[PDB]
């Protein structure tokens, strides 16, 4: 029958790479994505005008934004 | 710096401290910790400015410039390892040591506060550079190149210290950038043109015109162990930035005679990409890429008024991504074929198929494929020096032309076959191999999301 | 463009016309112009090179394009009929080089 | 099925990228740009001929 | 370099460890976390602080009797303006 | 009812005066061209399914031919001048992907080396008209450009034609089709029917509000056009490939369709394509 | 091979599979079918001419 | 080249370069023996300049009018789809280097690439020794004895003995 | 959101349809049907986290600086003061480029939403915005001592040409 | 056009005695084949024709080079030549463009950019 | 490493029969037209005597060349002449410098000249004189 | 995807001698040599593959015509040349 | 099928300010593409069958 | 050309039988183009001017 046997040169250590980019990506990836996933529903940021402060302003945070 | 030299310099004692062959993983597990701290405390805001400390930092506000610096200890010693591991631990300890003082002048350089800060660190490097130049390279034509490298930066730098011991005593003293608001103008006169001109000359020793270029493909051309110091003299060549510092102030009139120094660095530029591509070396090949896209920041420095700003600061490294891995990929394939001639590579793209991609993907970033670091920092000089004359875009377009036909040229003359030798050439490029060809376009592509931090004041 | 006195409004792309451009105007027989409606012309979303002669008849002609959605014809006899609309207008444009001719010879 | 590989693909992502429209037109001040409705004189003018 | 083991950097063990503290120390927590640092990082250079403010101070002066840039010498009659 | 939709999604940098975020266009084009286009690529795997039927590298050209498509589409819903230049050189280095398929037989490529060549003096006169842009008019948005119609125009057009002649095959960058056609069929099916050499003059058609004044512009235009049309005539008589016939044939097509700018019909131009 | 469904040949013609000829004369038949709105009804131009338009005076 | 066979190597391409001309298949056939009638005039004669006016003026009427791109046989020197299959190409012996659970497949290709080897690395005793006595200095075309007197291994061995198969 | 007076639009003027026909209509088919299928994953959604959100709240305030000197303050030899007027300089011209991307998009407003006529509608845009960046460049832009960005040093120096030079030198004006 | 280029030309008998100058590269490829065929290389042969066709390129111009002509003076006409020509075109514009931008108007109310 | 003959000296006339062949052959016996002789340009540094230029040039022909390989994929031993001009070069042409091409344009060339003119449909020549008169004669009445 | 075996290549130059006129089948099957009934020098070294120059014919190079005077030197080398049989 | 845009743009070129050498290269470029149309008719699609064999 | 090219063709089949006549001017098929100029400008940048400017 047609039949013969192909030859490829090297393929364990490609395949041996391309896993630690992708389990590690994964490892801390991963549980930040929930960062910007749960601190999105639970947390914002509020509104305009203006508050006055009371006489002395906040400190840093001025920001509007979960983290920042 | 609050600290960041002081943690670095912590490093030192910790290499000859401690066991055996651990002295690979001990350095580069706490070079790489720096990264967070390094990002840490800058990056912050903003708007007219920030001094950071005193009289040793100005914490280098608008042009950051300096995280680059940092990367590059912790992905040496990766790329170092290849062909360094027949010595003694004696010597190897040392040249992990001043690898680290090299990097520790750098890091009070590019903020350094003042004008006389800046050049005795200016001219606090070239002696750890030259020891890795002179042991630790090929066969010969290093001792040449040993003082090549020399007396053109040295003959240069020495009518610096004239100039800026004059200005020391003439207007107050220089030794604050943020005293310097009050400035007298530079006129038209005959001892102003040689103030200006003594204090410019010194830059373009390093970041070369089309003459006096001549240093450069020898300290490349024979050079370190895989690239181990010239992915440091690449990002040194763009340390001279400090022209940015100087001439935006102190004689800011005088474009009388900016006229010798661009059309020499305008037709240089199309003739000295053009003159590489019957190169028979392969690394000498990327060393004159080096030469022409780097002098297009010296036709966008002396043409002032932003627009260029935006783009000449996103040149000084775009390529310092691009060439660093370039020369990577040449301190690669050289430890299985023993040459670096082009020629004798050929037979090439079936046995090695998983960095084709990296061949690909760092030559796409000189036809620069607009969404990069790369077409947002020319078009930003294209769009600069058109509004000088219109001229200027039949010579800067056809640099556009010849680099496209340069860079392909390097490889399509992988893409053969047949082979016809090389029993050896068996390695399938290693985990290693792959590691420190990656974290080059890991962040290329990745800044390209919001390129507001690689910007000016501007 | 019958007419070349002054424009009160400086409200380019000539819609600042006499009332209608036309291509020529008018020119003899007859001596006159007209068209529709420049309130409306300009409340119809319509390019210019389209507020010539004809124009109102197109724009109850193109009506019913919309106004038969799924359909294939509107009206096919109509758009023979605008043709003939343009037809005898064109044909009444096509005299110039029978007066022309004949008009700049001698008398 | 064709139950599961074609609901997969096309359904998730339209209530994905919905989510990002309707809340997006009232926060940004210019939503889409939208044009005019081109009428003809069929809603309270004459016609008038055909004359 | 293969006694057909796998190998990474130097040799079998330790230098085994050496792939853990470049992949898990060189990305994955510096080009993850620190990647995520900057992408939402505080009002760069001042300018989110600008739009809100020329948002403003269009519409207040919009509004009745001062007109939009006016680039007015900054408050003349201080200059003496010397002649000559 | 029309109500075409422009858009506004997301920011990038903003630089001095000229804020550029990117957004998308809907008028005529976008609306009529799409499925169009995008009915072929549908048509055209199947074949590619059975002639690619034995190669064990197959993933890749369905890959390949996918990436092509978006940065084939990304230029027609553009706005943006800017986001025309991503799209203008996205689908360059895709032909030089697939031209060079085949490793190896070093006619095949050289044509490639070729192609993208003539892509890049097809680039000079592009990168020039981006430039008068933000000179005069502070923008390239191409809203803000069909707002006041710029007055001399006869510098950006000229650098826009001869970008127009770098893609769509014109005289004098004419023999980049007759040996692009050296990869596979599926490739050329694609590369030369409905995408890449009706791209270029595309723009043209994109820039009706400008180009129809001027009278240096379309003398100039409609003469380029009848040039390549005998040319391309009297080259593909006695002529011996299948593929090559076809080649000639789609670059008579165009010698029609620059004509078509030069007398003033931009819409039975684009109708062209569509049929 | 796997299959010999259509067997290579000496020139003897290797005929259709008895059902090809049946898709191949259909599409004949629905292009001459639709040369019906090429005259019936559609002529050459459906416009109206100018009758020679000399006497203008 | 000698000129006995000078002629032959024109012959091959003078009909060749004719049947690119052709358009029927008997047009060609109809004019094989008369394009043969001219090249039978000269027959038996001698071999200087008496008969290389043969020659010597069939460079007029040949290279005027040769083959306005001919036909190539695409499996050629030049031509298309001739060198195409290069993708594939057989990189014959990059079986080096594995780190095997990738040595799994194929447990017989490996079983049989122990054996044939024994040709390979034990030759240079007998095709190396006879050698140097067969090459008598530095003489022409290096082919060894056609059997090497008794067992040909190879000298050829193994590069074209076991070389890459086309598909 | 905003304010309607920054961002003008007219009114949408939606007409009435015009069916007329028994001719077979899609568009009763495909707004009836599709408008469902995405109302229950949206709006069942963004009511849930809209409570969700409610559930507490964060604060972030107005910042509004002080203003005490201006310009010509003070003399030569000063660092101090003349670091202040610098600090008011630069906000007022980060800000003064902002004021331009405003106006120009509010002549993107016109221009999509009229489209056919464009040109001589709408009225306002084209005699506002070319007063607005004619009034740009000269006295606040400087062209070209644009490079160092010069606050005060060259800001009140076009503006003495705009003093020294202009309205007493035009001989005789 | 670049070239002629020669493909057929006389012999017979001009030098007969011109032959075994394929000994030499029988001899070479004798060579060549005898090192090329070995069970244990592993490394690719030297082959210094690749090695004096490097360092008689890349070296070895300098050490033979002497200025007794003028045809390697001839670079004034190629190195200062053109640049001696690109300082005549830009110091006409930024003068003629100048003297318009100052005396008199060119550019429209709408240049902020620039 | 080989340092006898490691490349070419200050000539091309220090007696060129010992140069090829010491090692580097070039030529046989210095009468092969390749003798090292070749120095053309003698003052130019540019190729000395040097195992080296002039020789016979235009292709590696890139065909058949059969003896194994003997053209540029396959590597033979020495005869590298001068390169990287030699990737893709090819070979005269059927005819020679009959410049046509130049004549193919020159056709519009001369319908420059029609250039000059319009291309009104109506009506044609019209041999009349000054009666065609193509915009306005007279009055509106 | 078509194989091929060796059982056609041995009818087909077979089958071309029994085309020719010149040639009877009466003449030997593998080894009639080809001088057997030769003539002229010409004519009968490359017209003998000038009928398989258009069935067969890939290019067929100048090495080609000294090797088959042998007639199964001919049927040798085929199999080498277009990955035939095993 | 393109009937609607083959004609309708050569008799849109009808009346026009050309170069009067262009319509004199468009129109004869036209007829010209009617032999590319019996070309590959009359070689691949007419003659007698003239091919080396195993069809 | 349907008239045209058949009656060529056929002459090119049923005709005379003309000649292989080696006359014909041949810019037709070649274009001429390609011939001389990717045979001259490859040749003048890479080769003169590249090896004047550079070493
Ligand atoms: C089952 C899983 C468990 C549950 C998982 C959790 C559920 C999913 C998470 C929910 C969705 C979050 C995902 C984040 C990406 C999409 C975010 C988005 O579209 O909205 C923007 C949204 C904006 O939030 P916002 O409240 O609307 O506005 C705040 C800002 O002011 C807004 O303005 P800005 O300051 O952000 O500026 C915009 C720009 C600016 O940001 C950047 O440009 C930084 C990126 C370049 C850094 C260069 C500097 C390096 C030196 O941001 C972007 O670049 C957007 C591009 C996509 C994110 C880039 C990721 C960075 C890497 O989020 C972000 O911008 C932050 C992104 C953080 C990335 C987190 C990492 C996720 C990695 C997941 C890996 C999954 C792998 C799965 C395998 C798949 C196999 C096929
Ligand atoms: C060439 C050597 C010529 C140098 C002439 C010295 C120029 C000079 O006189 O200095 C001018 C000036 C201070 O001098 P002075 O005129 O006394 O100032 C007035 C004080 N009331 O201002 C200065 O202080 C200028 C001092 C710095 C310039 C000195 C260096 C000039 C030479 C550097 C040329 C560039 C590098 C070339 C050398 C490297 C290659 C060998």
């Amino acid at each position: 029958g047609k039949r013969l046997f192909i030859i490829k040169p090297s393929g364990f250590y490609d395949k041996r790479f391309l896993k630690l980019l992708r389990f590690y990506i994964l490892l801390t990836g991963i549980p930040v994505a929930i960062g910007i996933t749960l601190i999105n529903v639970f947390i914002g940021e509020a509104e305009l005008a203006e508050i006055p402060e009371g006489y002395v302003p906040e400190h840093w945070e001025y920001f509007k934004h979960p983290i920042s | 710096m609050l600290k960041y030299i002081i943690p670095t310099i912590m490093l030192m004692p910790l290499t000859w401290l401690s066991k055996n062959n651990m002295i690979w993983v001990n350095s580069t597990a706490h070079s790489l910790l720096i990264s967070f701290t390094s990002l840490l405390l800058m990056n912050q805001f903003g708007d007219n400015s920030l001094n950071f400390s005193l009289l040793f930092f100005s914490d280098s506000l608008s042009t950051p410039l300096l995280i680059l610096t940092m990367w590059l200890l912790p992905l040496m010693l990766m790329a170092s390892q290849h062909h360094l591991s027949k010595e003694n631990l004696t010597r190897k300890k040392l040249f992990i040591t001043m690898l680290i003082s090299l990097q520790l002048f750098l890091i009070m350089t590019f903020t350094a506060m003042e004008l006389i800060l800046f050049y005795i660190l200016f001219e606090a490097t070239l002696v750890p550079t030259l020891i890795i130049i002179t042991r630790w390279g090929n066969q010969t034509e290093r001792l040449n190149a040993g003082l090549y490298f020399l007396f053109y930066t040295l003959a240069g730098s020495l009518p610096l210290l004239v100039a800026l011991i004059y200005i020391q005593n003439t207007v107050g003293s220089l030794n604050f950038l943020m005293l310097q608001y009050w400035v007298q103008p530079v006129h038209n006169s005959w001892s102003n043109v040689f103030m200006w001109l003594a204090c410019m000359m010194a830059f373009m020793v390093k970041m070369p015109l089309y003459g006096l270029h001549l240093w450069l493909p020898k300290a490349h051309v024979e050079a370190p162990i895989a690239g181990s110091m010239v992915l440091a003299a690449v990002l040194l060549k763009l340390g001279g930035y400090g022209m940015l510092r100087i001439t935006l102030i102190l004689n800011p009139m005088t474009d009388f005679m900016a006229y010798p120094f661009i059309m020499l660095s305008l037709w240089g530029m199309i003739m000295t990409s053009s003159i590489c591509l019957r190169q028979t070396d392969l690394k000498s090949l990327i060393a004159y890429s080096s030469v022409s896209h780097m002098a297009l920041v010296i036709v966008a420095i002396l043409i002032q008024t932003p627009w260029s700003y935006m783009g000449a600061t996103a040149l000084m490294i775009a390529h310092g991504l691009t060439s660093s891995m370039l020369f990577c990929l040449a301190n690669s394939n050289y430890e299985r074929i023993h040459s670096r001639t082009m020629i004798l590579a050929r037979g090439l793209q079936t046995l090695l198929p998983l960095m084709a991609t990296w061949w690909l993907l760092a030559s796409l970033t000189n036809l620069a494929l607009p969404p990069t670091i790369n077409l947002i920092g020319e078009l930003f000089v294209v769009m600069s020096t058109f509004s000088w004359s219109n001229i200027t875009i039949i010579l800067m377009g056809v640099n556009m032309v010849i680099t496209a036909l340069y860079s392909l040229y390097m490889l399509i003359m992988t893409q053969r076959g047949k082979y016809t030798y090389h029993i050896n050439n068996i390695s399938p490029s290693f985990t290693r191999e792959n590691a420190l060809m990656s974290l080059h376009i890991l962040p290329l592509l990745l800044l390209t999301l919001n390129p507001k931090i690689i910007l000016g004041p501007l | 463009a019958r007419r070349y006195l002054g424009d009160a409004s400086v409200e380019p792309d000539p819609l600042r016309m006499p009332t209608f451009p036309p291509d020529y105007g008018f020119p003899e027989r007859k001596e006159r112009e007209m068209v529709a409606t420049q309130q409306e012309m300009n409340d119809a979303q319509l390019v210019l090179q389209q507020r010539d002669y004809c124009a109102h008849y197109l724009i109850r002609f193109l009506k019913c394009k919309r106004d038969s959605f799924p359909n294939f014809l509107a009206c096919k006899h109509e758009r023979h009929d605008w043709d003939y609309c343009e037809h005898l207008d064109y044909v009444k444009r096509m005299k110039e080089f029978e007066r022309e001719r004949r008009l700049l010879q001698r008398k | 099925r064709h139950s599961i590989f074609a609901f997969t693909h096309v359904l998730i992502p339209v209530w994905i990228i919905h989510y990002y429209l309707k809340y997006h037109v009232t926060t940004k001040p210019y939503t889409i740009v939208e044009k005019k409705p081109r009428i003809f004189p069929g809603d309270t003018i004459l016609e008038t001929g055909e004359v | 370099k293969n006694p057909d083991s796998h190998g990474y950097d130097k040799d079998p063990a330790v230098d085994i460890w050496n792939m853990r503290v470049v992949f898990f120390f060189g990305f994955s927590i510096v080009l993850v976390l620190g990647s995520t640092f900057v992408a939402y990082l505080p009002d760069y250079r001042m300018q989110e602080w600008a739009r809100r403010e020329a948002e403003r101070l269009v519409k207040y002066r919009e509004a009745h009797g001062l007109p939009i840039m006016e680039s007015n010498c900054f408050d003349p009659s201080k200059i003496q303006l010397p002649e000559d | 009812s029309g109500q075409e939709l422009i858009i506004s999604n997301w920011h990038w940098l903003t630089i001095q005066t000229l804020k550029l975020s990117l957004s998308f266009k809907m008028d005529y084009f976008s609306m009529m061209f799409i499925p169009v286009a995008l009915f072929v690529t549908w048509s055209i795997m199947e074949f590619s399914m059975w002639y690619m039927y034995s190669d064990p590298n197959i993933n890749k050209f369905f890959k390949y031919l996918l990436l092509f498509l978006i940065t084939m589409l990304i230029l027609v819903t553009a706005n943006n001048l800017f986001q025309l230049f991503i799209g203008w050189e996205g689908v360059g280095i895709m032909s030089f992907l697939l031209i060079g398929w085949w490793y190896g037989r070093a006619d095949a490529n050289t044509a490639a080396l070729q192609a993208i060549l003539y892509n890049r003096i097809g680039d000079i006169g592009f990168i020039l008209a981006m430039a008068w842009f933000l000179t005069n008019l502070n923008t390239w948005d191409l809203q803000q450009i069909f707002m006041l119609n710029p007055s001399d125009s006869n510098m950006p057009l000229i650098g826009l034609a001869l970008a127009a002649t770098g893609k769509s095959a014109q005289f004098g960058l004419h023999p980049w089709l007759p040996s692009a056609m050296e990869g596979p069929t599926p490739v050329s099916a694609l590369l030369h029917s409905s995408t890449m050499v009706v791209a270029g003059i595309f723009l043209l058609i994109r820039f009706y509000p400008l180009t129809e004044n001027n009278k240096y512009i379309q003398s100039i235009t409609l003469c380029l056009g009848a040039i390549t049309t005998l040319f391309t005539a009297m080259c593909a008589l006695t002529q011996n490939d299948i593929k090559k016939i076809i080649a000639f044939s789609t670059s008579s097509q165009l010698g029609l369709m620059m004509v078509t700018i030069g007398i003033n019909q931009p819409y039975l131009a684009f109708l062209h394509i569509c049929t | 091979g796997g299959g010999a469904h259509i067997e290579p040949r000496y020139r003897q013609f290797p005929q259709l599979t008895r059902s090809q000829v049946i898709q191949a004369e259909f599409f004949s038949a629905t292009m001459w079918f639709w040369i019906l709105w090429r005259f019936w009804h559609d002529s050459d131009a459906v416009l109206g001419h100018f009758p020679y338009p000399d006497p203008s005076q | 080249l000698t000129h006995q066979q000078k002629v032959l190597r024109l012959y091959k391409r003078a009909l060749r370069h004719l049947e690119s001309w052709c358009i029927h298949r008997d047009k060609y056939r109809y004019f094989a023996c008369l394009l043969r009638a001219r090249f039978d005039e000269h027959k038996n004669e001698k071999d200087m300049v008496k008969a290389t006016q043969l020659l010597r003026e069939a460079e007029e009427e040949f290279w005027h009018g040769q083959h306005p791109q001919p036909y190539i046989f695409p499996e050629s020197p030049g031509g298309t789809s001739y060198e195409r299959y290069e993708c594939y190409k057989v990189p014959e012996w990059c079986l080096d280097d594995w780190h095997p659970s990738e040595k799994a497949m194929y447990p017989d290709y490996f079983a049989k690439r122990e054996q044939w080897k024994k040709l390979r690395r034990e030759s240079w005793e007998r095709e190396v020794k006879q050698l140097q006595e067969e090459t008598p200095v530095g003489g022409p075309r290096t082919e060894a004895l056609p059997p090497a007197r008794k067992q040909g291994d190879l000298p050829p061995l193994w590069w074209h003995i076991v070389t890459r198969p086309r598909e | 959101s905003w304010d309607k007076d920054v961002y003008p639009e007219p009114p949408r003027r939606t007409p009435a349809p015009s069916p007329q026909t028994s001719l077979p209509n899609p568009i009763t088919y495909l707004t009836k049907a599709f408008d469902l299928l995405v109302d229950r994953p949206v709006t069942l959604v963004r009511e849930f986290i809209e409570r969700q959100h409610a559930k507490n709240k964060y604060y972030y305030y107005h910042r509004e600086f002080r203003r005490v000197p201006d310009i010509t303050e003070c003399q030569e030899k000063d660092v101090l003061c003349m670091f202040e007027a610098e600090m008011q300089w630069r906000r007022d011209y980060k800000v003064d480029q902002e004021i331009v991307n405003i106006i120009q998009e509010r002549l993107k407003a016109c221009q999509q939403r009229e489209g056919e006529s464009h040109r001589q509608n709408c009225a306002k845009e084209l005699e506002q915005f070319t007063q607005v960046v004619k009034a740009y460049q000269d006295r606040y832009h400087d062209l070209g001592a644009h490079y160092s960005a010069r606050k005060c040093l060259a800001k009140q120096k076009q503006r003495m040409l705009a003093e020294r030079k202009a309205a007493k030198e035009a001989a005789a004006a | 056009t670049t070239l002629d280029p020669a493909e057929y030309d006389i012999s017979s008998e001009t030098r007969k005695a011109q032959a075994e100058r394929l000994a030499i590269r029988s001899r070479l490829k004798r060579e060549y084949q005898l090192q090329y065929y070995d069970p244990s290389r592993r490394g690719v042969i030297e082959d210094p024709a690749l090695v004096r066709w490097t360092y008689a390129r890349s070296a070895n111009i300098y050490p033979n080079f002497r200025p007794n002509t003028k045809t390697s003076l001839l670079g004034a006409l190629f190195g200062i030549g053109p640049l001696v020509f690109w300082y005549y075109v830009f110091k006409t514009d930024r003068d003629r463009k100048e003297k318009l931008i100052q005396e008199g108007k060119l550019d429209r109310t709408f240049n902020i950019s620039y | 490493a080989s340092h006898i003959t490691k490349d070419m000296l200050p000539g091309p006339y220090p007696k060129t029969p010992e140069e090829r062949a010491a090692a580097a052959k070039k030529y046989n016996m210095r009468v092969e037209d390749y003798e090292p002789y070749p120095d053309d340009g003698t003052g130019y540094g540019d190729y000395p005597k040097l195992p080296d230029r002039s020789q016979q040039e235009r292709d590696p022909w890139y065909d058949w060349d059969h003896p194994d390989l003997r053209l540029n994929w396959g590597e033979p031993m020495h005869w590298d002449l001068d390169m990287y001009i030699r990737n893709r070069v090819d070979t005269s042409p059927t005819p020679v410098n009959w410049n046509l091409m130049c004549k193919h344009l020159f056709g519009f060339v001369a319908f420059m000249l029609f250039m000059f003119w319009v291309g009104e449909t109506y009506p044609a020549y019209q041999p009349v004189g000054p009666k065609q008169y193509p915009y306005n004669n007279l009055y509106l009445e | 995807a078509p194989p091929l075996t060796l059982e056609g290549i041995k009818d087909r130059v077979l089958y071309v001698l029994k085309l020719y006129d010149k040639i009877d089948p009466e003449k030997l099957s593998v080894n009639s040599h080809f001088m057997k009934d030769l003539g002229l020098d010409s004519l009968d070294q490359v017209e003998i593959i000038m009928a398989m120059e258009d069935e067969f014919g890939f290019e067929i190079p100048d090495i080609d015509a000294e090797k088959l005077m042998c007639p199964q030197e001919i049927v040798d080398y085929i199999a080498d040349k277009k990955d035939v049989y095993e | 099928t393109g009937f609607y845009s083959k004609d309708l743009i050569i008799e849109a070129a009808n009346t026009s300010y050309t170069n009067a050498w262009a319509l004199l290269m468009t129109l004869i470029a036209t007829s010209f593409t009617a032999i590319y149309s019996t070309r590959i008719i009359f070689f691949a699609l007419l003659g007698q069958p003239r091919f080396p064999t195993l069809v | 050309g349907f008239i045209l090219a058949l009656e060529i063709s056929n002459m090119t089949k049923n005709l005379k039988y003309h000649y292989p006549s080696n006359a014909f001017k041949f810019s037709t098929l070649l274009g001429y183009f390609p011939t001389i100029m990717h045979r001259l400008a490859p040749y003048m940048n890479l080769s003169m001017s590249q090896k004047s400017a550079s070493s």
